[PDB]
RNA sequence: CUCCUAAAGAGUAACGGAGGAGCACGAAGGUUGGCUAAUCCUGGUCGGACAUCAGGAGGUUAGUGCAAUGGCAUAAGCCA
RNA sequence: ACGACCAGGGCUACACACGUGCUACAAUGGCGCAUACAAAGAGAAGCGACCUCGCGAGAGCAAGCGGACCUCAUAAAGUGCGUCGUAGUCCGGAUUGGAGUCUGCAACUCGACUCCAUGAAGUCGGAAUCGCUAGUAAUCGUGGAUCAGAAUGCCACGGUG
């Protein structure tokens, strides 16, 4: 169904559907349904709705939620209007833990332009 | 990345840091030591770190503790 | 007519000395809500056009009224008079009905809710705010969904000023970040 | 065909100064009922200088199948 | 001084072009649990078991071993059961944020590794071009030199074939 974090999460495997929240993983996903008491390989449906409940009761203990892309947008703000190597890097889309810029930096450059 | 059993200073940095904020406010401190971390107490003053051939004034504030102060002194030119 | 209710016996009196007021006729009133979808892109197709207001039917109950482009503008690529965007406008206890079903149903919806603006005010005492997703309604199921379409709410408010418009809304507790 | 030259009735020439027409429409005609713009400002999902929404300013600076002129709110403008 | 000493920086830059590789685009596969079968090597300012603590990298304590004896050191593909069911996915792992470990005077430029989080391109690759004839190609792990730390490279070893 939809959790206290907004997005719906797919009607699949519990353990993997509860992955599609910004900031739960795998490891997430399981320490949130062991400590629930749900199943790992039981589907979001056959859920009864007193148990997603149970699950929202125990994902609201972590910040996976545009308020952690605001926690993780304020430390690259921070990084950059600090002018520190890293907030340069960052300020102009090279790598920034000391990947090679010769070559193969595609991620950060993007697409390559003559 | 350094392990918790302390951060890095270099003591000749370290006594110049007392030696100004103990003595009131100074002029730039001019040191070599890229690799010592910014300490609470540096907070206020202006290091002068060396980029290799210059020593980039450096005015420390809050935000800045636990960095390298060479992590403000860039050592490449590029534009 | 809930909050209908709620209006004529609590809200009135305690602005009616928060701005002491003279007669009862001075209290700012909630005129019409009147809900604007933008569609823009039918002029591709209007297939989309139809099911869009569709859903806009199901949010209010109301069959929608498909606006018309006032003059050509190629800005925008289109015609005058071409089929643009549909629009419901909400009066009496319909728009009641409806404006506790966003403030009590619409509000605790959103995703990463943050609160409305106070500053999103006419400057003569109307608000006027947009909702970017339209599956934050219980009526629209989201198994039926072709597109993400948003759609504006604005509320026409007899109030003069800002101040007792933003003071009107906030007797129904609206969320004031 | 329209304006100016044209000398405040009409008319008035030049290889004088400027523009148009050789159609369109069974609704863009008749009638009854209703309606009132341009532009700009403010606020507002995508949406931007410019789309649709809301409010204020404004008062016809708009509109009129097409040139110009004279008209047009009782609208001759717009809708059924 | 074109000699010598020192600290810091650079050799790690980055619009771009090429060579050589690693990882993939998946179902002859990914993940989870259980379990089978190697060879060749290194080790004393070294290899370091057992036990305890840690999610883990590791830490504390502390045997044995100059080694067919002790340690590195659990081989992995494989096999059994379950799941996923063709989707940018339980494929892919780039990149980035936070928190750490260890070596080392010292991990900022510019180390390796761990945990949590994120989840780029990529759905088999134009012109063209390379290697290989049998325990070979292909694929799967293992070890060593250099080395305080730093292997997708190099040199070697075996499994399936």
């Amino acid at each position: 169904a939809r959790i206290a974090g907004i997005n719906i999460p797919d009607h699949k495997h519990a353990v993997i559907a509860l992955t599609s929240i910004y900031g739960v993983g795998k490891t997430r996903s399981k320490a949130i349904l062991a400590a629930a008491g749900i199943a790992e390989d039981v589907k979001i449906s056959e859920l009864s709705e007193g148990q997603i409940d149970t699950l929202r009761d125990e994902v609201a203990k972590f910040v996976v939620e545009g308020d952690l892309r605001r926690e993780i947008s304020m430390s690259i703000k921070r990084l950059m209007d600090l002018g520190c190597y890293r907030g340069l890097r960052h300020r102009r889309g090279l790598p920034v833990r000391g990947q090679r810029t010769k070559t193969n930096a595609r991620t950060r450059k993007g697409p390559r332009k003559p | 990345r350094s392990l918790k059993k302390g951060p890095f200073i270099d003591l000749h940095l370290l006594k110049k840091v007392e030696k100004a904020v103990e003595s009131g406010d100074k002029k730039p401190l001019r040191t070599w030591s890229r690799r010592s971390t910014i300490f609470p107490n540096m907070i206020g003053l202006t290091i002068a770190v060396h980029n290799g051939r210059q020593h980039v004034p450096v005015f420390v504030t809050d935000e800045m503790v636990g960095h390298k102060l060479g992590e403000f002194a860039p050592t490449r030119t590029y534009r | 007519a809930k909050l209908h209710d709620y209006y004529k016996d609590e809200v009135v009196k305690k602005l009616m000395t928060e701005f002491n007021y003279n007669s009862v006729m001075q209290v700012p009133r909630v005129e019409k809500i009147t809900l604007n979808m933008g569609v823009g892109e039918a002029i591709a197709d209007k297939k989309l056009l139809d099911n869009a207001a569709a859903d806009l039917a199901a949010i209010s109950g109301q069959k929608p009224l498909i606006t018309k482009a006032r003059k050509s503008v190629a800005g925008f690529k289109i015609r005058q008079g071409y089929p643009i965007g549909c629009k419901v406008t909400l009066r009496g206890e319909r728009m009641w009905e409806f404006f506790e079903r966003l403030i009590t149903i619409a509000v605790p919806r959103i995703r990463d809710f943050r609160g409305l603006s106070a500053k999103s005010f006419d400057g003569r005492g109307n608000y006027s705010m947009g909702v970017r997703e339209q599956i934050i309604f219980p009526e629209i199921d989201y198994d039926k969904v072709d597109r993400v379409r948003g759609l504006d709410i604005t509320i026409t408010t007899t109030a003069k000023s800002d101040e007792e418009g933003r003071a009107l809304l906030a007797a129904f507790d609206f969320p004031f970040r």
